[PDB]
């Protein structure tokens, strides 16, 4: 018998972007080659399968740093926190093949799925 | 916003 | 540029609550009275500005338990936290004056505005 | 899914 709030989900997400930006109650520091990236381990395990397994590890759970496959792209991998935290995916030519790479090792399928499309389309 | 889900 | 994936803040929060059901990275209990809530500290301050403003200040975040008003109705707290993490209000006669206090309590501006107009709408 | 915003 429950009424529901329609922009709810879109409003819980763009503060928890805020908070981000504003590096609230940020718990993990994600490192990727030379670069580190802010964010809450939570959002990270809701939106990517190997986040999820990640923070669900006993001892990986405690981690502050987590280091990514040096073969992964700093640009591609914001691309993809940025899609996480927004909803929003900064998909171009220049950048869909290291994001489509990205989006298969953090195990987000629907990023994977669309990047295949326009790389299809393009053909 | 309301509406019934 | 951007393209969005309609459905990815609903499954954001979709997946938030699935983490709040199993326990997973919970950092806070809530009490209310008796009872006893576990939540993450980030979705409570993301929809509620009473707990923004507890989970900003420099000495309260670091607290793993929040005491609530003992005002505060239990029910009515479960009420809310469920509606935080699934944008639904099990809103009933039975419980919508309690829902409405603890939604003021709570600096919950959408959820008390509803429960103004269905209580207007019975007078 | 996925639209213009
Ligand atoms: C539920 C609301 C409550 C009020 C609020 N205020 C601020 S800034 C201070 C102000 O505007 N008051 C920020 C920020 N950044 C956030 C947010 F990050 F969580 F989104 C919220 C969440
Ligand atoms: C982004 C996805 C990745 C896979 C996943 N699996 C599970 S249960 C194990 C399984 O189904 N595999 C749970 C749970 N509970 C969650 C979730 F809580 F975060 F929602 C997720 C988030």
């Amino acid at each position: 018998s429950c009424i529901q709030f329609t922009r709810h989900a879109s409003d819980v997400l763009l503060n928890l972007n805020r908070l981000r930006s504003r590096d609230i109650l940020t718990d993990v520091v994600i490192v990727v080659s030379r670069e580190q990236f802010r964010a809450h381990k939570t959002v990270l395990m809701a939106c990517s399968g190997l986040f999820y397994s990640i923070f669900t590890d006993q001892l990986k759970c405690n981690l502050s740093v987590i280091n990514l496959d040096p073969e992964i792209n700093p640009e591609g991998f914001c691309i993809l926190l940025d899609f996480m935290y927004t909803s929003r995916l900064n998909l171009r030519e220049g950048n869909i093949m290291a994001v489509m790479a990205t989006a298969m090792y953090l195990q987000m399928e629907h990023v994977v799925d669309t990047c295949r499309k326009f790389i299809k389309a393009s053909e | 916003a309301w509406v019934i889900p």
